[PDB]
């Protein structure tokens, strides 16, 4: 009968962690540069509430927008690791996705699924700041369906157990 | 027999090569989940994760993600662990089905306590039997496994164990004893409820209660080499560590290592047992935690141990002093540890 | 090249004792002056170089490593004559080039030192040359150039806890190693690296 | 009808495993292209030879290619072999 | 989502004009489906209401205005599925839409007359981005897939295809087990006259 | 390994590296590697100073 | 003023001095691609497999 | 060297603040300006109309007869494929279909 | 112009336009497109695998400049974001059914980029 | 001396004395210096295979010095004792005894001490760091060891030790 | 977009603010990494009792 309470308590939740998605201001490269683009007039975040904020204990996401080298991957892991849950990552750039243009070199990590747990990629190289808030609203409408996809069954009353 | 418990793999690979193991494990969204996959994956394994773990957010299904790379790693959402055909999908393509799957301490209803263990031990091993290409099953049961152990988890795990026995004659049951690592429920457990109350640590008996520690790095070394073993099907065989401690000898090595002074403040076992009873119960509260307070969960000499899967577990005293290293006392020290 | 245009012979006239070998083309811009250097009388060149008059006005604009032991002409092999920084190339292991400007005589010059030893040593303009500290990092990481009394020696490109030279044609692209993340370390390790192949 | 891996049936498709059904292709080849370009007809050109370029425009299809309708046997179907149309003599 | 058109855009023709035309369900719905700006509720003019510049497969509506305020907001889709503030994204656009939404040109589609477009035999309706659903994309040899090992054995056979061993009771000439060959070519030279 | 990479690609297929050098400047890298080539091949491009394509748009991206 | 005619159109004609300059180079670039001549098929092929080959040589341009 | 030109920053306008920029300026107005007149003496402007009959599968050199069946065949029921036309197009250099935008530019209105 | 998502047409009749020439394998500049090629047994040239890793394509538009028969393309769809590095990894499958979905916008872009020159 | 390892590159005990109110003083030898290193010169050049020899032996000198407070400040202590590290490294350097080149011999000095210094100031991480730390031919000191290879080749050859293994994957 | 015209924002970030997780670096002290916070809180709802809304209001 607990189910009566946090399923209306849980779509607010929901409704409020995607209503103030912050990402970690960090960026490396042109795909950085396009995250900016994304964030100015043109295209602006803070219509769905995407504002970044400079550290990861107060960031929600963790936007990984550049190359990912070897002397970078341990960053990225204490950066996704010293971010407060719950947390979710974006892969932006063929870079941060599979290595992209540096996949054949000697220090390049090769994705930053290899370091760190991936929840959405976009593909683009660099992607259209569209392309990026195309992601980010994707990552928001999944998140906010994350709290209740169905896992729990329903019994001959129709109330969760 | 009819059914080939041969497994060729290639262990001296890495990330990106081949080993020829495709493991179903079931039940890793918990604590030795990411590592049994970890050592499943790290040798270039393909490894399905079937789940149904709610706030699929958690960074448990996400570090599971991580164990193997691109392409072979794959996480099943929305398990029902009712379904037959569902069972069947999991592992349609894998030859190495690992269950983990276990009554939660957090559980104290018998009835969702024996569904867990008997019913999804029972079924994934009645689907290993179906599918031919399967080689090896292994189960994750408890140490302390009995019918007649007050605690419902060790009760039904001892059932549990018999169904898988019956379904899959050539199983391998583990049972370790105490497994304690970083994201695990004891070490972590006891740092946190030190730090909540801050005074004390609470105790529901005189822990005489004997425990034998045995490391999850460890525990997938004996996964591994249970897998490169023949003779290991059908089987059970316990993973205790070096030494047997009570649960006193435990909280004080702890204290030593972490330099914490040991306070534990007594609470009758009766009222203890009520109160979580009478009451709801989670990670950090539970009757189960104060039924198996009260055992011992050791290795009993009744069947195959550690040493048959020929793994040296390491001292309990250095894995936990690995793991507490940030949470030292810092009392009176040197100059030069001011600089860290 | 209709510009007024003058070799840097005063270098050579000074030092007496260097065999002048210059080199202009039209590949290169018209103010642009090859000469070959001998790796001994490199530092005293650049002593004269950053404090003579006409040649003080100076500016190392670049510096870097060729690894010449594999080099090999593809093509128009029968074309190769006597008198070419081509021909210098295949006889020699290493050679350092060095790109500067001067801004009085509006000109660029390029002096090339060959390497044979196999230590590949060399003294440090680092400390005539600001411009030198971080270019001769990048020289000696990505080469194994041993520059001999410099500023810094540490790399500044490559990876922590990794000693290679991967600007060597026996260098893969691939490189050895592999940054993953271990479960067992909670932490990124280093391994291996399977890589794909086209 | 022929039995495939005979000596007429692979003297007939280019020493080639011949499949009617292409359903095959469409597996191996990840695409059900050969049994599209089965269902196109044979186009008949008066003309000894034919210019095929795979659209009505130059860059609109494939390089211009030059197809002999005038064979050993009258009336042989040819085939681009940059499309797959295939072209024959009016009558013979 | 109360107050889709505020009282400042209902005292305006444009308003009462739609609510005649189009009834109060489609009038109120539109700031709802395409909430671009409070006064662009149905197009900037408040003589009228911007005409409807063409209808998509699923229901969405395309429509061009070039009294907006700024020149890259003239054209826009009022989605058919709006339940929610954050619910729509621009992969419900189909591909004939893209282009004369995105500004790469002129043209738009029609449902029948001249087309701009080709609609050739082999054409699939455009459908959304399909990640983290069941029809994703699945390669052919991944964990997901579950006709994997199909493809897996098709990639060893171009290369170390084995050899399948006899599998079970078998004719023995002394040492050697006969099982006939299973090449399907055969040896005409062995059937002849 | 920017550098590595050019060296074990063809000159164009290298091209696209000097995008990358400065993302914020990418038209001016592209200029530069293709005087280069130029100057290897002893030739100028006319097209494109004729166009005056190349200024104009290397001054858009110093803009 | 013209009434059919791009002139009319627009004032700039980004192609006035290449067709004035190289009025040769411009009608062979126009008129034949690699669809079209075995010698610009042959040369497209050769660009995209091996690509342009370069004489030996140093070079150093600066931008 | 001995009579050096400088840039003063004086006003609220760069441009203002140096003669050649307000000239620049003025430039592009009066380019503006006569681009907009010349467009608007025609009141109209060619664009360029999509077609399909610009993908089929046989041009002009094919007879009328081999196009039409091939066009058939391959069940398109947008493209012109009527033997007449293709009679009278018969191996011609036309250019592309073409529309006209024509002015004035406004939004088409619903007004009841 | 636009370069969004690799992309493979096919010819009007439905056969497909790729010839298997590996033209756009050796122009990749990221190595992103791997082929490998087995005749038809009807005889035709044709890919049996055609795979482009979408986390090394820096979507250049080589391979469609390099393509003689315009066969692999980039259409303008840019919202291909994906939730799996699995779901990243294109295929011939793939390839074709987005090539078909994206015919009409990918035809009207091509005929006004042939038209220029024509 | 106005370098790194200087004498006044020394962390004070107190906020108002550098040691006491009667001497002055500093550890700079077995832990982090004050300030950072802006600069590394480089050795200066040993005409002497000896002088190379010298620099080996003090860089090694140097490298023990410095071990317990790496262990200390990386949380690899229990991986290995400070003796142990000691003799892993020793190893490591026992494997490039044969190095002859006095040049060559002070570019791997200066790369060693470079690394020291990476290791020092926690710029590498500790996971990367202990391949020179880690054994050869023994298991870590903080977890569980299989000896399965041990038991079931027994006294056989590392030829046979390598033909059951195999060198590639047995799938493809 | 948060409510209907972006109305319910700071509602939302108010509510993401409470769900948001919070760990104490073992590093520091954590009675008064906890303490702080509760302090500055109680002293910031002192303010509007030093606020007059009129005469003697
Ligand atoms: C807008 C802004 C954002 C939102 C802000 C919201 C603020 C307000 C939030 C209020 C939340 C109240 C939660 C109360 C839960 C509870 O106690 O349930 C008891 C009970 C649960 O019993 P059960 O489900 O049968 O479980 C039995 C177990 O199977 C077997 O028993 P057991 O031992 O396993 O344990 C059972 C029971 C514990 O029971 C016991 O310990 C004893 C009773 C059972 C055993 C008895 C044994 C015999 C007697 C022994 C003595 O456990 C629980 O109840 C667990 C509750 C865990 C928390 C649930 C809520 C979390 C989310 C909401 C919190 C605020 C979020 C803010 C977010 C940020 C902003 O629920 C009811 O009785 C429900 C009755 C039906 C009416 C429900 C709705 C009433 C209110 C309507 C208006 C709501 C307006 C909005 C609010
Ligand atoms: C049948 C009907 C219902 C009957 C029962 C009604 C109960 C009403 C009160 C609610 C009590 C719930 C149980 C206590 C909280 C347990 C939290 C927990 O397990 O944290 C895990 C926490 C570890 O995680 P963490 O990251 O350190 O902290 C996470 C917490 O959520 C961090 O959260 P936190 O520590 O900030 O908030 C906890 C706080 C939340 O409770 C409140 O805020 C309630 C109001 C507080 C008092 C002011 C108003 C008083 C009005 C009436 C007079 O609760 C208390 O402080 C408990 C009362 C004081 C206990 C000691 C003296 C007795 O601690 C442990 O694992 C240590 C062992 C915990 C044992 C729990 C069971 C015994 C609790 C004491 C009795
Ligand atoms: C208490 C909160 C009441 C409003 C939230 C209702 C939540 C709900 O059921 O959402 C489901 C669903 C989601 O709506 P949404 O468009 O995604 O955003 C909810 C906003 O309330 C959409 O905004 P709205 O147009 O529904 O709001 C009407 C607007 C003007 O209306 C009035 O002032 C009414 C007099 O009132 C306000 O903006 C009030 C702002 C301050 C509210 C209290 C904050 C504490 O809302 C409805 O189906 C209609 C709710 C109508 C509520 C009146
Ligand atoms: C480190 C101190 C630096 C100098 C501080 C100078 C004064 C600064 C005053 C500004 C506020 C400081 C923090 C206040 C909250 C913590 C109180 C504290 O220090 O407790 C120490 C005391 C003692 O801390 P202790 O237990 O660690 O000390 C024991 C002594 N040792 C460790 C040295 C052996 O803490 C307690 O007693 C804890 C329980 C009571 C906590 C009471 C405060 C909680 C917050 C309530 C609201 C406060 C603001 C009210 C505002 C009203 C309107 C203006
Ligand atoms: N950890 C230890 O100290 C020891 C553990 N064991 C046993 O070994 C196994 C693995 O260990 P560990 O990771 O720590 O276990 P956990 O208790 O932490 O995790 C239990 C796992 O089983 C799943 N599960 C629990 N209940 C159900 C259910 N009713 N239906 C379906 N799935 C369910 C959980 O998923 P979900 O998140 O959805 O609930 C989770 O994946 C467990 O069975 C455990 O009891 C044995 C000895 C010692
Ligand atoms: S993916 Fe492309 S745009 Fe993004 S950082 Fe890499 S090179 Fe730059
Ligand atoms: S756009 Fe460029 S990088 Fe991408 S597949 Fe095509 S040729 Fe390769
Ligand atoms: S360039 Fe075109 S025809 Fe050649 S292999 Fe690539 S897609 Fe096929
Ligand atoms: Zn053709």
């Amino acid at each position: 009968r607990v189910d009566y309470i946090v399923t209306p308590i849980n779509a607010v939740v929901s409704w409020a962690r995607q209503g103030s998605f912050w990402p970690l201001t960090f960026g490396l490269a042109c795909c950085a540069v396009e995250m900016m683009h994304a964030t100015v007039s043109r295209y602006d975040f803070d219509r769905f509430g995407v504002i970044f904020r400079a550290t990861p204990r107060q960031a929600d996401l963790i936007l990984v927008a550049g190359t990912l080298t070897n002397k970078m991957a341990p960053g990225l892991r204490r950066l996704y690791e010293q971010t407060l849950d719950p947390k979710w990552v974006l892969s932006m750039g063929s870079c941060a996705n599979g290595g992209g243009y540096y996949h054949y070199s000697y220090s390049v990590v090769r994705g930053c699924n290899r370091i760190i747990p991936v929840d959405i990629y976009v593909p683009g190289c660099p992607p259209t700041a569209e392309a990026l808030m195309f992601g980010v609203l994707q990552l928001q409408k999944s998140l906010y369906r994350q709290i209740n996809e169905g896992e729990k069954k329903y019994n001959k009353k129709d109330l969760t157990y | 027999q009819q059914r080939s418990t041969q497994l060729k793999f290639y262990d001296g690979g890495n990330r990106q090569s081949i080993s020829g193991i495709r493991a179903t494990i079931f039940g890793a969204t918990g604590f030795m989940g990411p590592y049994i996959g970890a050592a499943l994956g790290y040798i270039g394994s393909d490894v399905i994760f079937p789940h149904n773990h709610v706030y699929a957010y958690d960074d448990y299904v996400k570090e599971l993600k991580l164990c193997a790379g691109s392409g072979q790693s794959y996480i099943m959402r929305h398990f029902n662990y009712d379904d037959d055909n569902m069972y069947d999908m999991a592992i349609k393509n894998s030859n190495v089905v690992i269950n983990l799957v276990g009554s939660r301490l957090q559980n104290k209803n018998f009835q969702k306590a024996a569904y867990a263990n008997i019913h999804v031990a029972k079924k994934i091993a009645e689907a290993c039997a179906r599918n031919p290409n399967v080689r090896r099953l292994i189960h994750f049961s408890a140490a302390g496994a009995d019918t007649k152990s007050p605690s419902p988890d060790l009760h039904t795990k001892f059932h549990g164990e018999e169904a898988v026995l019956n379904a899959f004659p050539n199983a391998t049951i583990f049972r370790p004893c105490t497994v304690y690592g970083m994201q695990d429920y004891f070490i972590r457990h006891w740092i946190k409820e030190r730090d909540w109350w801050y005074h004390f640590n609470i105790v529901t008996d005189d822990c005489t209660a004997k425990r034998q520690p045995i490391l999850i790095n460890d525990v997938a070394q004996c996964v591994l080499n249970a897998l490169k073993l023949q003779e290991s099907a059908g089987q059970i065989y316990e993973l205790g560590g070096p030494h047997v401690y009570s649960r006193l000898e435990v909280f004080e090595m702890l204290a030593n290592l972490s330099g914490r002074p040991p306070k534990l403040a007594h609470i009758p076992h009766d009222i203890a047992l009520k109160i979580t009873q009478n009451f709801y119960n989670w990670e950090f509260f539970n009757m189960e935690k104060v039924i198996k307070d009260k055992l011992d969960l050791i290795v009993t000499g009744k069947h195959k141990t550690i040493s048959d899967l020929y793994v040296q577990p390491v001292s309990f005293p250095q894995g936990a002093e690995q793991f507490i290293d940030d949470v030292r006392y810092r009392g009176v020290e040197t100059h030069d540890n001011l600089e860290k | 090249m209709q510009n007024k245009y003058m070799q840097p012979i005063q270098l050579f006239i000074v030092f007496e004792k260097l065999n002048s070998k210059m080199w202009i083309s039209k590949k290169l811009n018209s103010n642009h002056s090859i000469a070959l250097i001998p790796s001994n009388w490199f530092y005293s060149i650049n002593l004269f170089l950053k404090r003579e008059l006409l040649f003080s006005n100076i500016t190392l604009i670049e510096n870097s490593a060729i690894d010449t032991i594999s080099y090999n002409l593809e093509t128009n092999q029968n074309d190769l004559d006597k008198t070419n920084i081509e021909n210098y190339f295949f006889k020699n292991k290493m050679l350092v080039f060095y790109n500067y400007y001067n801004y009085f005589l509006k000109s660029k010059l390029t002096l090339f030192i060959i390497l044979n030893n196999l230590n590949k040593s060399i003294d440090s303009i680092d400390r005539i040359f600001a411009n030198a500290n971080w270019l001769e990092r990048e020289t000696s990481e990505m080469y194994g150039i041993n520059y001999k009394w410099k500023i810094d020696t540490r790399k500044l490109l490559l990876d922590y806890s990794k000693i290679e030279n991967p600007m060597l044609k026996e260098f893969q692209s691939e490189g050895t190693q592999d940054a993953f993340y271990n479960i067992f370390e909670n932490q990124v390790v280093v391994l291996k690296n399977e890589t794909v192949e086209l | 009808n022929l039995n495939p891996y005979s000596y007429e049936a692979l003297k007939e498709n280019h020493w080639l495993v011949s499949d009617s059904s292409k359903k095959n292709s469409e597996w191996t080849h990840k695409s059900n292209a050969e049994q599209l370009i089965a269902k196109v007809p044979i186009i008949y050109v008066d003309s000894n030879i034919v210019r095929c370029i795979g659209g009505t425009e130059i860059n609109a299809g494939h390089p211009q290619v030059y197809i002999q309708l005038d064979t050993r046997k009258h009336g042989t179907p040819q085939t681009c072999k940059y499309c797959g149309l295939r072209y024959a003599k009016k009558m013979d | 989502g109360l107050w889709s058109w505020t009282i400042n855009q209902m005292l305006t023709p444009k308003f009462w004009v739609h609510l005649r035309r189009e009834g109060f369900i489609k009038t109120w719905t539109r700031g709802h489906k395409a909430s671009r700006h409070a006064h662009y509720v149905g197009g900037n003019r408040t003589d009228g209401y911007t005409k409807q510049v063409g209808e998509d497969e699923f229901g969405n509506r395309y429509y061009e205005d070039f009294d907006v305020d700024h020149k890259n907001q003239r054209r826009w889709v009022e989605f058919s599925d709006y339940f929610m503030q954050m619910w729509s994204n621009g992969d419900k656009v189909p591909v004939g839409w893209h282009g004369w939404l995105s500004h790469q040109y002129d043209d738009f589609p029609t449902r029948t007359g001249n087309s701009a477009f080709v609609k050739h035999h082999y054409l699939k309706q455009h459908t959304a981005n399909l990640s983290n659903t069941p029809l994703n994309h699945v390669p052919q040899g991944a964990p997901q897939n579950l006709n994997r090992m199909r493809f897996i054995t098709a990639q060893r056979d171009r290369s170390r295809a084995p050899w399948q061993s006899p599998k079970g009771e078998g004719v023995f000439q002394g040492k050697k087990l006969i099982v006939a060959s299973n090449s399907p070519f055969i040896d005409d030279m062995s059937i002849r006259d | 390994g920017s550098e590595k990479l050019i060296e074990d690609r063809p000159y164009l297929q290298g091209m696209p590296y000097f995008d990358r050098f400065d993302y914020v400047s990418m038209m001016v890298q592209e200029h530069a590697y293709c005087l280069g080539i130029e100057s290897l091949l002893g030739t100028t491009n006319y097209s494109a100073t004729f166009t005056q394509i190349r200024t104009m748009y290397d001054e858009l991206t110093r803009i | 003023l013209n009434k059919e005619n791009f002139n009319r159109q627009t004032t700039v004609l980004p192609h006035l001095v290449l067709s004035y300059l190289n009025k040769n180079d411009y009608n062979l670039k126009n008129t034949k691609n690699d669809y079209n001549s075995m010698e610009e098929l042959i040369t497209h092929f050769k660009y995209w497999s091996k690509g342009l080959k370069v004489e030996s040589g140093y070079t150093y341009q600066s931008v | 060297k001995y009579n050096p030109e400088l840039y003063i920053y004086k006003t609220y306008d760069m441009a203002a603040d140096d003669p050649v920029w307000r000239q620049v300026k003025l430039d592009l107005e009066w380019t503006f300006e006569n681009i907009a007149e010349r467009r608007e003496s025609l009141g109209y402007m060619p664009t360029f109309k999509g077609d399909p009959n610009f993908w089929q599968a046989l041009d002009n050199s094919f007879s009328p007869e081999n196009i039409a069946q091939v066009q058939s065949s391959i069940g398109d029921k947008v493209t012109n494929i009527d033997t007449k036309a293709l009679a009278l197009n018969h191996q011609t250099e036309e250019y592309h279909k073409t529309s006209k935008l024509v002015y004035p530019i406004r939004t088409n209105l619903v007004v009841e | 112009l636009f370069r969004g998502e690799h992309a493979l047409r096919r010819y009007p009749t439905g056969e497909e336009r790729c010839i298997a020439c590996k033209l756009c394998q050796s122009a990749c500049p990221a190595r992103a497109i791997t082929i490998e090629t087995e005749p038809r047994p009807d005889g035709s040239r044709r890919t049996v695998r055609y795979d482009i890793d979408m986390t090394k394509c820096i979507y250049c538009g080589f391979c469609q400049e390099a393509c003689p028969v315009d066969a692999i393309v980039e259409g303008p769809n840019y919202e291909q974001t994906a939730y799996l590095h699995e779901d990243l990894f294109y295929d011939k499958y793939k390839l074709l059914e987005n090539g078909d979905k994206w015919e009409p916008q990918i035809a009207r872009n091509i005929e006004y980029l042939i038209n220029q020159p024509l | 001396m106005n370098h790194y390892w200087g004498s006044s590159n020394t962390i004070p005990a107190s906020s108002t004395q550098n040691n006491n109110y009667f001497s002055g003083g500093g550890n700079n030898v077995t832990i982090r210096g004050n300030e950072i290193m802006e600069r590394l010169p480089s050795q200066t050049p040993s005409q002497n295979m000896v002088q190379a020899s010298m620099k080996t032996l003090r860089f090694y000198r140097k490298f023990c010095r410095l071990i317990p407070f790496i262990l200390r400040i990386h949380n690899i202590g229990t991986k290995f004792t400070a003796q142990q590290a000691m003799i892993n490294f020793g190893n490591y350097i026992r494997e490039r005894n044969h190095y002859r080149d006095p040049g060559l011999i002070d570019h791997r000095i200066q790369l060693g001490y470079e690394l020291l210094y990476e290791a020092e100031m926690h710029f590498s991480q500790h996971t990367i760091l202990m391949q020179y730390l880690s054994p050869y031919n023994t298991p870590l000191s903080d977890r569980g060891y299989s000896y399965l290879e041990k038991v079931k080749y027994g006294n056989k050859s590392k030829f046979l030790q390598g033909f059951y293994k195999g060198n590639k994957p047995t799938e493809f | 977009y948060v409510g209907y015209r972006g109305r319910l924002q700071y509602i939302a970030d108010a509510l993401k603010l409470f769900i948001k997780g919070i760990v104490v670096p073992e590093g520091s002290n954590k009675f008064w990494f906890v303490a702080i916070p509760s302090a500055a809180g109680a002293i910031c709802y002192t303010f509007w009792i030093n606020s007059m809304w009129g005469p003697s209001v």
